[PDB]
């Protein structure tokens, strides 16, 4: 269980931050898929800075 | 026509669909939430592959594909 | 005479360089005024001729056939300010510049806008980083040593597989 | 005097023939 | 009306911390390094973040002040360093034999072999840009006038500088101060064309042409009265051309005839000098001057009396037209592009005019004679017009994107001639390739004839003969046009299209260039790589907006690399992309102009005189049986003149050698960006942030690959400068060891 | 319906548009009310006069039709635009709006046609769709 | 209106011209049409072949030059035949059915073609080497 | 102005122009150096 504000590295094998750290901004309070929202201090090639990711996901490095 | 799949990390955020210069998209309700929504592409016919549709998209690594399939008059977008 | 290579000062053709450049710059003064400013920068150039001919028979060096001046890196003792010598002067100044940028992007790096420190640079850490940087050889060691000189493969972005 | 003859049939004719059936073979439909 | 607003903008080095401020797309901060980019490639593009017309006017009028102020600085660097550093005083004796010369070279590392023996006791480099020949024109004899002139232009500089801060900062006129182009037109015409060249004309008269009378009778140049006597001594005026002695009373009685020998019309060349006669010239600006003048008053202001353009316009319209010109006033009076790409097309056009009117008509004196100089003056104001025209394109279709409006434009004549653009480009599309098979196709044809041994079935003059008669019959309307129909004219406005010799020294000044098989083809290639170069530029220009392929290009804008690889792929569809290849044929099309002349001249003009009076040229009149192939263009012309761009080592033209394969690397570098994509190497720097991040100092400023764009800019721009400082090198170091 | 035969605008023009690929398969028009007498650029060349109308235009490409819906959407905001695809010599009638209303507004009775339940990184290796019918996104 | 309306568009000058031409006049039979088609084009085809050829100031250069030109007309009645074999599969019919738009005489199209292509290539090798 | 001076553009000249007028007066009181002696 991740809560907002907490650093996580993300394992998602596509994403542009693969295995970089971040910092959740928010998660849903529902049960949709994907919620854990992270905010990146590098942006992708689109020059965003955030991205839906799950629980499977994440951890906690903390 | 190029084929135009939708993959389920879309949320709802119709971008993709008034980027789209064919009018080949859609937005649909969904089926295990129903308040969400998601893309749909019902007239891949009309596709012509200009990829405008994954400019749009803010997810990262966009949840809708294009793969350029074989080329049709519309595809190839002739005039002729 | 490690390739057969004569030493330049008993090497005739580069003995035989130096009667044509000043023979080609002697007639180039022969029809100048003598006491003229052009007289003068020929002379100046005349001069400067002689301190490489010299400057080259004296240091040692090895002409061959052609008559110039070849360098032999396989690093010898007795050729080492070819390459070796200079070589170890560069490897000190580049690792300078080096590790003068690297700790300077680390310190800009944990702070609150660090994209904006890039662009205009700020001369305290600018200068701090070159009083990290003089000490690179040593500082280096420690930093290899220490662990954090590097990162694991886990804490980089990677393409997927 | 068989060079004389060869050279503009393989230049020439030969060519002229294989792009006809080719031309008809692509252009044609089932 | 003169409307201006007080201290619209502060003087303050605020905005100078922040990079990009002026934009809300930029001054966040660069996430990416395309952001460097992003910066300079936007800044003086005032149009695209400022929305407002009044605000982008005033950035625009004070930023021509500061390009005003460059042009001072570097005419000063030309004036001052012709005072230091510069031969010009000995030459002035002896402007035949000494090398004209500045720009010293320092005694460092062996670059001062490169000041050479250029004539007298002066060692410099041998300039070719002739402004020892525009000084001794305009009358200058000692090096404390170019001094003072150095400090007059940075005084100026300072003075257009000022100007470029006040309007703007200070006091910055409104819209209505820009949009009055009666006014302009009228103060430009009379004030700037007319009095600048009635101001021009008063220099040949008291100052050039006294000096040059004496010059060309060869007393001394320092025998010579100094320029001002000629203006308080009026006995010294007297004894040369005894008009003045009758003063002002022969102008405004009307009396005009007796100022025959300082106003003529003598119209050749002079016999001492090789240039144009100064009193032609003098009588010249003073014709042009009146024309101007009298033409600055046509245009209505607020006293009633003057001509309207908007209502020019209105009532110009046929019945094939439509609504005929109704509408290109007040596009014209909006859209700063439209006054761009217009303006660009006649100042580019102009510089090959120039180029074409100097070489032929040297107004120089000892102009002529120098062979070094006169080539580098006909390819440099060549190769300015070229790059100028392309902005016309350029900008024209900037207009289209952004200021073209089709609610003011319905059956006008822009949108007629966006109605049938695939009957203009397609006509034009055929008339390229009628040109480029029977022109290029005819050197084809006469390499195929010679190789086989057949050279009496290639177009030659020995040969298939293809003689130019619609130019050599104007050659002969203009030669023979002294004394029938410009009845007071002693000889023709030139001697290249026929005359005599006139042999300045030992070497021709000019003499009649004939036309014959090879300048039938040579002038076809010109005619063939000139309709692409428009035929690429004009369909960026009409299909800026849309096309059956994007019917939404203008809603995407002027500037985009594609719209994706679907519709089989849509790469350099954009109006800026066929600016980008123009840039190639342009490229193409000038170099052929420029290789044309360096051997017609070299083989058919430039040569030496023998004290009988036989020509014998510089490469031997090879133009006519060479250049009729492309082998004798390769063999006769790129490699057996460059023999002395690479023999030029261990010499003082060495740094030609050096700029010569310098810029064959530019230009080479070029296509690593021309042929790559941008794709590959934004996930090989991928590899090298990776290679970074492993020992943990990767920039915050994410590294990115220059843009699709971007990669196309920076490809062109290497290209054309490999180009063309080969063509520099090649050029220079050629003509200055044989002319 | 396409309600042909209706009023086209005031033009006269346009070499760029409706050659002989419209008289063998597949021509399209563009159907809507302007509620002025106002200039509009076309996709063809630029001008017309919108009608006061039922207008009507009938175009080459259906990207032709949506690039002109969007002008109409954008500059005079009427977005009633109705574009249709021809009879016996043409294909579809009726393209656009398909079910009553336009494609980004959400309409239930819409089946996700096209849509996959997995990401992008959860796709197969072609290596285990070698020599089979399947294909390395389908689903 | 999709075609534009200049004024010498649609003018009867170049209307008349165009209605009576041998590829849109009304009364010919295919067989006919390719006569007058072969036979004004093999009359000038053989024009470029005798004043500019690889051999001009021979005996001898008036056949060989009408030799060439009717080398010409039996590569374009191959073309011809090609296009026929290709654009008519079937005898493609469509929505004019002329000619031109379904096949329907095409096999003596081309045989005219043949004849008044190679009868005026022969037509002008008489009025150049003789008479 | 001096938060002007700091920018990348400038700060890369004038290192450069004294890193280059360093390599520059060398080679004028210590000429032709080709090894070390
Ligand atoms: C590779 C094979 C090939 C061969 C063997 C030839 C042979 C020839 N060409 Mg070349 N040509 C070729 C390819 C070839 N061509 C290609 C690829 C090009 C494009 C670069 C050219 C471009 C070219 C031009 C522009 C010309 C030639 C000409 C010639 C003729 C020069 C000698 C001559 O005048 O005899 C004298 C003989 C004659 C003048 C008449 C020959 C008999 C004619 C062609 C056929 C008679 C009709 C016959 C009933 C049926 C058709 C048979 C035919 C298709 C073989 C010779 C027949 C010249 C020529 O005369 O063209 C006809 C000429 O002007 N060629
Ligand atoms: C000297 C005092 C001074 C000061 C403090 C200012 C301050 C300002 N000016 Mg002003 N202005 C001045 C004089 C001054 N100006 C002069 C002399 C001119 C006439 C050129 C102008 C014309 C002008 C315009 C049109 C505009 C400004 C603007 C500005 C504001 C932002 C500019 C900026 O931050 O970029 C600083 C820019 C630089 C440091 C670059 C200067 C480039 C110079 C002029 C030419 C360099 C080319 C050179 C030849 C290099 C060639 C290549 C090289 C490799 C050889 C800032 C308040 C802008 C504004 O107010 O926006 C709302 C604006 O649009 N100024
Ligand atoms: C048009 C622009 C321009 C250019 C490209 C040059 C170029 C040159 N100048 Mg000149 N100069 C110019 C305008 C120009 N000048 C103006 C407007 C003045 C009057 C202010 C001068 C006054 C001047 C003097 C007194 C000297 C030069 C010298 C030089 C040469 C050496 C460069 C140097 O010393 O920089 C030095 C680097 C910096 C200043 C960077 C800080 C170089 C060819 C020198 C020369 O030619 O020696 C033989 C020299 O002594 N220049
Ligand atoms: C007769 C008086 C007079 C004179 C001598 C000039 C002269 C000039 N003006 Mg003009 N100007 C004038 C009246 C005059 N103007 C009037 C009355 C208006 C407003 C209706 C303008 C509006 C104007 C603009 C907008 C610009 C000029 C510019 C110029 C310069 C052209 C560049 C060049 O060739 O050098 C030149 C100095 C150009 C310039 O260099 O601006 C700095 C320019 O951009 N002028
Ligand atoms: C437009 C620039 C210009 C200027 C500033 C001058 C200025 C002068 N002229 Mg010149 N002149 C000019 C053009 C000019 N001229 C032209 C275009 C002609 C041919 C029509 C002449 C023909 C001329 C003659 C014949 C004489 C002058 C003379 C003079 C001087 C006294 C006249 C006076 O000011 O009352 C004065 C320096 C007089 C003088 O002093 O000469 C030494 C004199 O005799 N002028
Ligand atoms: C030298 C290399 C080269 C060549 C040959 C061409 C040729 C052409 N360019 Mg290209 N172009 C080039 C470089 C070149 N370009 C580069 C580097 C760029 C990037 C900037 C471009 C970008 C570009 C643009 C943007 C455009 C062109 C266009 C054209 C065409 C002009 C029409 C014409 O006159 O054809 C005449 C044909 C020739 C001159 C080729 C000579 C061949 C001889 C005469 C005939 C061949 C002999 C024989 C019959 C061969 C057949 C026999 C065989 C089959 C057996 C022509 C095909 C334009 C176009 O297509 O508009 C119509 C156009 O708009 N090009
Ligand atoms: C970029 C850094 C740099 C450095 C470290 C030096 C260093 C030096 N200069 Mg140099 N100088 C430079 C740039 C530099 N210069 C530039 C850019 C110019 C052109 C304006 C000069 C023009 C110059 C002159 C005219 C002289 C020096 C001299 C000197 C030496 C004496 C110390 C002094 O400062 O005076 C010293 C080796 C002097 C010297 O000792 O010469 C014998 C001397 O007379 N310099
Ligand atoms: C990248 C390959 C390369 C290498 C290994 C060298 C090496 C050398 N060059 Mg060469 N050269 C090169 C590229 C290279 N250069 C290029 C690209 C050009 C054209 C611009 C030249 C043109 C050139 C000339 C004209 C001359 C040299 C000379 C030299 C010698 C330096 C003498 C000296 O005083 O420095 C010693 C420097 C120091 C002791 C100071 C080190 C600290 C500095 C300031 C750090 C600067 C970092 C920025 C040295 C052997 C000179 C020579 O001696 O000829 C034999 C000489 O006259 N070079
Ligand atoms: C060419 C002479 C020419 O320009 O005729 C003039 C004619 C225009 O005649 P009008 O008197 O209708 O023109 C009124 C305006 O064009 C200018 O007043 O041009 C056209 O019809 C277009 C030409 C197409 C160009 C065809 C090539
Ligand atoms: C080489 C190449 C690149 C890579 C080139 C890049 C990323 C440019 C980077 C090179 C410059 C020189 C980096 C400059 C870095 C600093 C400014 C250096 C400062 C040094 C100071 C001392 C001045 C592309 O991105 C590209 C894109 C599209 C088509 C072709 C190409 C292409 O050919
Ligand atoms: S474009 Fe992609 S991310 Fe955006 S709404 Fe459509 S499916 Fe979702
Ligand atoms: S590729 Fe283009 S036309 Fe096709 S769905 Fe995406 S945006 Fe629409």
């Amino acid at each position: 269980m991740v809560q907002r504000g907490s650093k996580v590295r993300i394992l998602r094998k596509e994403s542009y931050w693969y295995q970089e750290i971040g910092t959740v901004a928010s998660i849903d309070q529902s049960g949709i898929k994907y919620p854990v929202i992270v905010r990146f201090e590098k942006v992708n090639y689109s020059n965003v800075n955030s991205n839906n990711f799950s629980l499977d996901e994440v951890v906690e490095v903390e | 026509a190029h084929t135009v799949k939708i993959y389920d990390t879309c949320i709802g955020c119709t971008q993709c669909v008034r980027a789209c210069p064919t009018d080949v998209l859609e937005m649909v309700p969904w089926d295990g939430c129903r308040a969400n929504q998601i893309a749909s592409a019902p007239r891949t016919e009309d596709c012509v592959g200009c990829k405008r549709c994954e400019s749009a998209c803010p997810t990262d690594f966009l949840s809708i594909r294009v793969y350029l399939g074989a080329e049709t008059t519309r595809s190839m977008g002739l005039g002729y | 005479d490690v390739a057969g290579l004569i030493p330049c000062s008993q090497s005739d053709a580069f003995e035989r360089r130096l009667k044509n450049t000043t023979q080609r710059l002697e007639n180039r003064l022969k029809k100048y005024e003598p006491g003229s400013a052009p007289a003068e920068a020929l002379q100046k150039q005349i001069d400067k001729t002689q301190q490489r001919f010299d400057k080259y028979r004296n240091s040692g060096l090895l002409c061959g056939a052609d008559g110039l001046p070849h360098l032999i890196t396989d690093g010898r003792w007795s050729h080492a300010g070819e390459f070796t010598i200079p070589g170890l002067l560069f490897l000190y100044i580049a690792g300078f510049i080096g590790w003068s940028g690297r700790s300077y992007l680390q310190a800009v790096a944990a702070s609150d806008n660090s994209t904006e420190k890039e662009i205009i640079i700020d001369i305290p850490v600018a200068l701090q980083s070159v009083s990290k940087g003089f000490v690179w050889p040593l500082a280096a060691l420690q930093e290899f040593s220490s662990g954090k000189l590097t990162a694991r493969d886990e804490e980089i972005t990677i393409s997927p597989r | 005097n068989l060079p004389s003859i060869l050279v503009p049939m393989v230049g020439i004719v030969l060519p002229a023939i294989v792009m006809a059936l080719l031309f008809v073979y692509i252009e044609t439909d089932e | 009306k003169i409307v201006i607003d007080k201290d619209p903008v502060s003087t303050s080095f605020d905005k100078w911390a922040v990079p990009g401020h002026f934009s809300r797309t930029l001054a966040k901060g660069p996430k990416t390094t395309t952001w460097i980019w992003n910066l300079h490639a936007d800044v003086h593009d005032f149009d695209s973040y400022t929305s407002d017309l009044e605000e982008v006017s005033r950035k625009i009028f004070s930023a021509h002040f500061g390009h005003l102020a460059v042009v001072f600085i570097w005419l000063s660097g030309a004036y001052f360093h012709g005072a230091r550093f510069s031969n010009y005083e000995a030459w002035l004796s002896n402007p035949t034999t000494i090398k004209p010369s500045a720009q010293v070279v320092w005694p460092i590392v062996g670059q001062e072999i490169l000041n050479g023996d250029v004539g007298g006791g002066f060692q410099g480099i041998q300039i070719t840009s002739g402004l020892f020949q525009m000084w001794r024109a305009s009358g200058i004899t000692t090096e404390l006038q170019l001094y003072v002139t150095a400090i007059g232009a940075l005084v100026m500089a300072a003075l257009m500088l000022f100007a470029g801060w006040f309007h703007y900062h200070k006091a910055a006129p409104k819209l209505e101060w820009f949009q009055n182009a009666e006014s302009m037109m009228n103060h430009h015409l009379g004030g700037l064309f007319g009095l600048g060249s009635l101001s021009w004309a008063g220099h040949q008269i008291h100052v050039s042409l006294p000096v040059n009378k004496l010059l060309d009778s060869g007393v001394s140049p320092q025998e010579i009265p100094l320029p001002h006597e000629f203006i308080l001594n009026k006995d010294l005026i007297a004894q040369l051309y005894p008009s003045f002695g009758q003063g002002l009373t022969p102008f405004f009685t009307l009396n005009w005839n007796e100022y025959s020998d300082f106003l003529t019309f003598k119209g050749g060349l002079n016999p001492v000098t090789g240039g144009l006669w100064l009193s032609d010239s003098a009588h010249h600006h003073l014709a042009i001057a009146v024309l101007f003048i009298v033409a600055g008053h046509m245009y209505r202001t607020n006293w009633g009396i003057g001509h309207s353009m908007k209502e020019m316009y209105d009532s110009h319209k046929g019945p094939f037209t439509g609504e005929g010109h109704k509408g290109v006033y007040e596009i014209f009076t909006n859209s700063w592009h439209a006054q761009l790409s217009l303006n660009l097309a006649l100042f580019g056009s102009l510089s090959i005019i120039v180029a074409h009117h100097m070489y032929s008509m040297p107004p120089y004196p000892y102009l002529a004679t120098d062979y070094a100089t006169s080539l580098c003056l006909f390819t440099h104001h060549v190769w300015i017009g070229g790059f100028l025209i392309v902005g016309a394109g350029a900008h024209a279709a900037i207009f289209m994107v952004r200021d073209y409006d089709p609610a003011q434009n319905y059956n006008n004549l822009v949108d007629r001639v966006l109605r049938h653009r695939d009957a203009i480009i397609s006509h034009l599309n055929w008339v390229c390739i009628f040109l480029g098979f029977h022109s290029f196709g005819l050197y084809i044809h006469n390499d195929t004839m010679r190789a086989l041994g057949r050279p009496q079935d290639m177009f030659s003059d020995a040969a298939i003969q293809l003689q130019p008669v619609f130019a050599q019959w104007v050659q002969g309307v203009n030669s023979a046009a002294a004394g029938n129909t410009a009845p007071n004219a002693l000889a023709n406005a030139s001697y290249a299209f026929g005359g005599d010799i006139v042999s300045v020294g030992g070497k021709v000044a000019m003499m009649p260039i004939s036309l014959g098989t090879a300048d039938f083809l040579v002038h076809h290639i010109h005619a063939f790589t000139i309709h692409v170069t428009v035929l690429i530029l004009l369909k960026g220009v009409l299909f800026a907006r849309n096309s059956r392929l994007i019917p939404d290009k203008a809603n995407l804008g002027f500037r985009f690399p594609c719209d994706g690889p679907g519709r089989g792929g849509t790469c350099q569809v954009s109006a800026w992309d066929h600016v980008f290849l123009g840039l190639f044929w342009m490229y193409n099309s000038l170099s052929v102009v420029l290789f044309h002349f360096s051997w017609k001249m070299q083989s058919d003009v430039w040569g030496n005189v023998t004290a009988d009076g036989a020509v014998s040229h510089i490469t031997g009149n090879n133009f006519a049986q060479g250049a009729i192939t492309i082998n004798g263009w390769l063999r006769d012309f790129l490699w057996a003149q460059a023999s002395q761009v690479i023999q030029s080592y261990g010499s003082a033209l060495s740094a030609y050698g050096l700029m010569f394969l310098g810029a064959h690397f530019i230009w080479a570098f070029s296509l690593m960006f021309l042929f790559s994509g941008r794709g590959y190497w934004q996930e090989l720097i991928e590899s090298i942030v990776w290679a970074h991040n492993k020992l943990k100092f990767a920039p915050s400023i994410q590294p990115r690959a220059l843009s699709i764009t971007q990669g196309r800019a920076v490809g062109v721009a290497h290209y054309l400068l490999g180009g063309i400082a080969t063509t520099w090198s090649f050029f220079h170091a050629r003509i200055i060891s044989v002319g | 319906t396409l309600n042909l035969n209706a009023p086209t605008p005031i033009f006269g023009g346009s070499t760029g548009g409706l050659l002989r690929k419209a008289e063998v398969e597949e021509f399209y028009s563009i159907t809507w009310t302007g509620k002025s007498e106002t200039v509009f650029e076309l996709p063809t060349g630029g001008a017309a006069i919108m009608r006061a109308g039922e207008n009507l235009l009938r175009l080459a490409r259906k990207e032709q039709c949506i690039a002109l819906g969007a002008q109409l959407k954008d500059k005079f905001k009427i977005t009633d635009y109705k574009i249709y695809r021809v009879y016996p010599s043409g294909e579809v009638q009726f393209l656009h709006p398909k079910d009553g209303v336009f494609p980004e507004k959400v309409n239930p009775g819409r089946v996700a046609v096209g849509s996959n339940k997995r990401r992008i990184g959860q796709n197969p290796d072609p290596a285990k769709l070698k020599f089979k019918g399947q294909e390395t996104f389908d689903s | 209106i999709g075609h534009l309306s200049t004024p010498i568009s649609n003018s009867s000058a170049v209307n008349g011209l165009l209605a009576n031409l041998p590829a849109y006049r009304k009364g010919l039979t295919p067989r006919l049409r390719g006569l007058e088609i072969g036979m004004a084009h093999g009359y000038f085809l053989t024009g470029p072949f005798v004043e500019l050829g690889p051999l001009r100031n021979t005996d001898g250069g008036i056949l060989y030059g009408s030799l060439s030109a009717v080398g010409l007309v039996v590569i374009l009645t191959a073309c011809l035949a090609l296009y026929g074999k290709a654009n008519f599969s079937g005898s493609s019919k469509s929505k004019d059915a002329t000619l031109w738009e379904s096949g329907e005489g095409w096999s003596d199209f081309v045989s005219g073609w043949l004849i008044g292509g190679a009868g005026s290539v022969g037509f002008a090798y008489l009025l150049l080497q003789y008479i | 102005f001096s938060k002007y001076l700091s920018t990348a553009p400038v700060i890369g000249t004038l290192t450069a122009f004294f890193l280059a007028g360093l390599l520059i007066e060398i080679n004028r009181f210590n000429p032709d150096l080709l090894v070390y002696p």
